[PDB]
RNA sequence: GGACCUGGCGGUGCUUCAUAUCCCUCUAGAGGAGCCUGUUCUGUAAUCGAUAAACCCCGAUCAACCUCACCACCUCUUGCUCAGCCUAUAUACCGCCAUCUUCAGCAAACCCUGAUGAAGGCUACAAAGUAAGCGCAAGUACCCACGUAAAGACGUUAGGUCAAGGUGUAGCCCAUGAGGUGGCAAGAAAUGGGCUACAUUUUCUACCCCAGAAACGAUAGCCCUUAUGAAAUAAGGGUCGAAGGUGGAUUUAG
């Protein structure tokens, strides 16, 4: 690490930057600061999460190609769902929504497991006992689970638009192989309600 | 190829391999022996070169200076023998050195006693050995005792000792400066010394180590027998806690209040007084106690009675 | 570890100069040079045999000052003006030091082909700066 | 010492003999102009600050040597001799009984700092026991002779500034505002100069943000101050560019550009920008390979 | 044999920790394919040295001849040398290093304790420890005081090199030394490390990231030409158009 540990964190809040925590403010203006990272920004078209899902997908450095392959499936997402209010009906239509951003965040929070599995050593064999997962570990799984379902090779020629676009449609209408998976680790764990009392922590 | 050569310093330290020879030579001392005039011949202002004969016997000459200084190296130098040669035990370590305290120890002989290898285990290196010494330092006047010296090398161990034993020195009182006051039976540990006030021209007797302490010490005659364990690091302790804790004729007389008197069978039946009591005089008399309860020892009832038989008793010794 | 030019702890008893003391990493963070030529800057042709002679003269002026040489020497140079600086100590004659003086000041010069300069400097003893 | 007398009369002597060869003859020659003399005289050329050459007046160089502790009586000077600890346990002293006869009445010095003053070796604990009756002191209501002993024994703090140094308005062009900083990130470096009003426009080496930056997230980083400051279209800027590649070249930029509009903006928002991230360095750059490894970190294969 | 001192060990207890290491975790790989390059084995008339960590693109920041010490054949005798030897011993060594070390100890000299034994020396509301010196630290290099470098003692492992050079001991001098000329570096197989891939975040072309199109993989093999060289390894083109479907156990690095 380049900074030393005196060096602070910067925070990106208009609405902070607007006006207790007095005496934060005086000694946040008495610390040093350090530099902001490049992929953070004070824009509000930005969504944190779709940040984070952008440096996921991001093979070998190649953010271009990264936002690329997001901007691409945004946009198809936009497409088929403005086909669907064209092509609907008088109350079908009121239903449906079309905003990219609420689609891929309510997709993704279908997709989060609420229980999880650890492998635990007792008498030399392994067992797998459900455990409570942290948020930060089950958002992380729920977008890495979409990208290995992205990446499964069984999708031939087709372009990660088109699949990241349709998977997604899916998990927002609660069907496909992310939510069978995370029906299927619910199911394990529930296979395994008894190994539970194997945990100590 | 004089690039490829090298300082001395660097050629030996290969040689020995003490890690795991020039000093006969003029300045200007040549093969050819083209004698200069800055160089062996001083500076009248003429160069020359010496002829067949000049080189050949002032070479001469040095290599028997050569021959010289390997005898000189290789002389004998003369160790005095203590106890036997390769041993430690009668070695006399000079006096002890000096004190930082504008002090001297120029009257006190220091003679070590026993010296062992001794050794412990470390993690990293293993056995590491260190030398333990014991050494006594005695002025033959009373003022004598030991102490134990420890290093890794056994000249530092030497010096620790006997600069340690000048501040831990004893006082022993000696009746007329030649032996010990009575006899004295003392088991220090599982060391047994029992030593006899002898008379005069009586010799040491006595272990060897008892006999290179006392000569420390200034006691000429007196017997001693150890038995139980010979260690030498208490029977020098035994020694010096009996003969520092041994009772003078004035403190028996001051203790009882009679006079001490002697019979000797030389003089014959005249009394010689040795220590009258520095106060008043009792007068009630010793109490005879008739048949005495006094622990006797079944080897001097043997030797009295004659039923000692050894042939390792009375053998005829050298001087002391 | 590294035993480059490190003159390893004995007892407390190893008299040692500044030279002999420092170690290769001080080699300009404390030390300095004891050679000052200029062929090791960045163009230049003659560098390599300039070092071949640099050798030479610290051995030639080693075995011709025959134990006197306190410490190393410092052989700079420039122009054509190569100094061999000393320190040598003062046990020899000064006859016989201003004759090895003469010696070396003319073999030299006819050996590398320019002036060569010696500044003796006589010292009572051998250095000390620590105890090692 | 006479050790110390002579060196001093050295100095002094040699002094004199250092202006005569410069050419301040005149007697008043400062301890500055000694350092620049033998600076010259002697280049240096070592990297250690204290393996260069030096004259001092002796007392400096030579360290403190503390004096004969008892006369020819024996007969050791100070009360607590014996204790082999006399100026720490005379001070300790001293201010437990000025705690008493106080209580009968009713930053902070280093270690090495105190055993400079007392002239001995100190143990931590002994440091903290010292330091916590001297906090007894002061926390207790003490009087003004106590107050210049606790104030003999607390030292300066030199405070610094976090305050970003705004650069001047430079009021020139034909008659136009602007402000002309810096900026520097993985060896690029952009120079900006940020005019007070014209509602948007950039000149990266003579083109446009859209020519020059073709990517997205080049220009949401040349946006960045801009948004955070609410002066989106209220100024415009001009900038020359050198080296690094499309993301540094971006940062260098959005740096110089804020460093620039700093001028422009508040004092209160040029801190909260300063405290948002816009106004510092990334110290963040490039490794060195090592020899033996496969990268920067990146070792090789097997080890264990 | 009894009892100890010190150290090492314990599938040794309690507590506190590791953080790129201890696990759960995170990213990219190895192990599967081809090629390159070391090593083992086989082979040859055909060097030597490294050989768990701490050998295995290692001496080599580098062998067509030279290098070269190997082999074959043929020659030379005060031989470039007040010869020589790359002969044997790294278990005689200097030299320069590996390793613990991604440690903090090593300690002269004293003093005390242990009935003056091997040994041991802790309590800050303090019970005997005091300490020069080396090491960490500190100061320096690079862009900061951060990070990375350098640095890391004593010793351990008779750890690595008599072949870098020097060299003790023992040997040769018709020889084991010196020179010339020509060959030695091949795979029924195996393994270590890399390089490139098995494509769709891909492939080719422009552009150097707003297009068109496709819907793959040899830096191998054979042929041509060129570079350098006395004498071809390298380079470009042509040709071809392998096996290969993201690799189990185990493992590496951050
Ligand atoms: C046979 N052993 C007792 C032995 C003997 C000698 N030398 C002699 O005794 C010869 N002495 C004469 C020449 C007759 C005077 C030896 O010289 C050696 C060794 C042992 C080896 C072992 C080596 C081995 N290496 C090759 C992998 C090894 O396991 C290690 C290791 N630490 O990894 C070694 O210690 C080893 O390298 C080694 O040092 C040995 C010898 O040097
Ligand atoms: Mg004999
Ligand atoms: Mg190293
Ligand atoms: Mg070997
Ligand atoms: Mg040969
Ligand atoms: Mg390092
Ligand atoms: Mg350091
Ligand atoms: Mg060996």
């Amino acid at each position: 690490s380049r900074y030393s540990p005196e060096f602070k964190d910067p925070l990106i809040d208009k609405e902070y930057y607007r006006k207790e925590e007095k005496y934060v403010r005086e000694l946040k203006k008495t610390q040093l600061i350090k530099a902001a990272p490049a992929g953070k920004t004070s824009s509000v078209f930005e969504d944190p999460v779709i940040s984070k899902f952008t440096n996921m997908m991001m093979i070998g450095g190649n953010k271009v190609l990264a936002r690329s392959l997001m901007i691409q499936t945004l946009e198809a997402v936009k497409r088929k769902q403005f086909e669907k209010y064209h092509a609907a009906s008088a109350e079908e239509q009121a239903t449906i929504e079309r905003n990219p951003y609420t689609i891929f965040h309510q997709a993704l929070k279908n997709c989060e497991p609420m229980i999880g599995l650890v492998p635990i050593l007792k008498g030399g064999r392994f067992y797998q006992v459900p455990v409570p997962l942290p948020d930060r570990r089950r958002r992380f799984l729920a977008m890495k689970w979409m990208i290995t379902e992205c990446r499964d090779k069984k999708h031939q020629r087709t372009l990660m638009p088109e699949k990241l676009s349709h998977k997604l449609l899916e998990a927002f209408h609660n069907q496909g192989p992310v939510i069978k998976r995370k029906h299927d680790l619910h199911k394990m764990a529930e296979a395994n309600r008894a190994l539970a009392h194997y945990r100590w922590w | 190829s004089f690039f490829t050569k090298l300082t001395a310093d660097e050629l030996w330290k290969g040689a020995l391999a003490e890690t795991g020879l020039n000093r006969g030579q003029i300045i200007g001392e040549g093969r050819y022996g083209f004698l200069w005039p800055g160089l062996n011949v001083p500076l009248v202002q003429t160069i020359a070169q010496r002829s067949k004969e000049e080189q050949e016997k002032v070479e001469a000459d040095m290599i028997q200076q050569r021959e010289e200084w390997d005898r000189k190296k290789k002389m004998k130098v003369k160790r005095e023998r203590g106890w036997s040669g390769n041993s430690w035990g009668g070695i006399s370590l000079g006096p002890p050195d000096p004190g930082p305290c504008g002090e001297t120890y120029e009257d006190f002989d220091t003679r070590i006693l026993e010296v062992r290898n001794v050794f412990t285990m470390t993690a990293k290196e293993g056995r590491k050995k260190s030398i333990r010494v014991l050494v006594a330092v005695g002025n033959g006047k009373g003022a004598a005792g030991f102490s134990i010296g420890k290093a890794t090398d056994r000249m530092d161990a030497f010096r620790k000792a006997k600069n340690r034993a000048v501040h831990h020195l004893h006082y022993i009182e000696r009746y007329e400066d030649h032996t010990i006051f009575h006899d004295i039976s003392l088991r220090f540990k599982r060391t047994h010394i029992k030593m006899k006030k002898q008379p005069k021209g009586y010799g040491l007797r006595c272990h060897r180590a008892i006999i290179t302490i006392c000569r420390l010490i200034g006691i000429k005659d007196m017997y001693a027998k150890v038995s139980g364990s010979i260690n030498m690091l208490s029977l020098t302790q035994g020694l010096f806690r009996g003969l520092s804790r041994q009772e003078t004729h004035q403190q028996l007389a001051d203790k009882k209040g009679l006079h001490v008197v002697e019979i000797r069978e030389e003089c014959g039946p005249l009394p010689i007084v040795v220590a009258s009591p520095r106060g008043p005089l009792r007068k009630d008399p010793e109490p005879e106690d008739e048949v005495p309860d006094v622990k006797l020892d079944w080897e001097d009832v043997k030797t009295a009675q004659g039923m000692k038989r050894s042939v390792w008793s009375n053998l005829k010794r050298a001087a002391t | 570890k590294n035993r480059a030019a490190r003159v390893r702890v004995s007892k407390g008893d190893k008299p040692v100069t500044y030279e002999e003391a420092h170690a290769p990493h001080y080699i300009a963070h404390r030390k300095g040079w004891l050679s000052l030529h200029t062929g090791n800057l960045d163009g230049e042709d003659h560098a390599a045999e300039r070092t071949v002679e640099d050798v030479f003269l610290r051995k030639f002026m080693w075995g011709t000052f025959p134990g006197c040489l306190a410490d190393q020497l410092v052989l700079k140079r420039r122009g054509n003006q190569l100094e061999i600086c000393a320190v040598v100590l003062r046990q020899l004659s000064p006859h016989k030091y201003y004759f090895l003086v003469g010696y070396s000041e003319t073999l030299l010069s006819y050996f590398y082909k320019c002036p060569v300069r010696l500044h003796l400097q006589t010292v009572p003893s051998k250095v000390v700066y620590k105890y090692l | 010492e006479d050790f110390i007398k002579k060196q001093i009369e050295e100095f002094n002597i040699g002094k004199r003999h250092l202006a005569n060869m410069m050419g301040e003859d005149p007697e008043t020659f400062t301890q500055e102009d000694i350092d620049r003399a033998i600076a010259y005289l002697f280049p240096s050329g070592l990297f250690e600050k204290r393996a260069r050459p030096v004259m001092k007046h002796p007392e400096q160089i030579f360290p403190r040597q503390r004096a004969i502790q008892w006369g020819e009586d024996g007969r050791p000077f100070h009360y607590l001799f014996y204790t082999g600890k006399q100026s720490y346990y005379s001070l300790m002293h001293d201010v437990y009984g000025m705690l008493l006869n106080l209580e009968k009445h009713q930053r902070w010095l280093i270690k090495e700092e105190l055993e400079e003053m007392l002239v001995e070796k100190l143990s931590d604990l002994d440091y903290m026991q010292f330091i916590r009756l001297l906090e007894k002191l002061l926390t207790s209501q003490c009087g003004a002779a106590e107050e210049e002993f606790v104030q003999r024994f607390r030292r300066s703090v030199t405070l610094e500034s976090k305050k970003q140094l705004i650069e001047p308005v430079q009021y020139d062009e034909q008659g136009m505002a602007f402000s002309k900083s810096e900026g520097k990130r993985k060896t690029a470096k952009a120079e900006a100069i940020v005019y007070k009003h014209g509602s948007g426009r950039i000149k990266v080496n003579g083109i446009d943000y859209q020519l020059y930056f073709p990517i997205t997230q080049d220009r949401e980083q040349l946006m960045f101050p801009f948004h955070f400051v609410d002066r989106l279209g209220k100024h415009d800027v001009t900038c020359t560019v050198s080296g690094g590649g499309r993301s540094a070249q971006a940062g260098a930029i959005r740096l110089a550009m804020a460093k620039a509009l700093c001028s422009f903006v508040t004092e209160d928002e040029v801190e909260w920008m300063r405290q948002a991230g816009l106004l510092t360095t990334d110290p963040r750059v490039r490794e060195r390979k090592k020899p033996g490894q496969e990268g920067a970190r990146r070792k090789f294969t097997w080890k264990k």
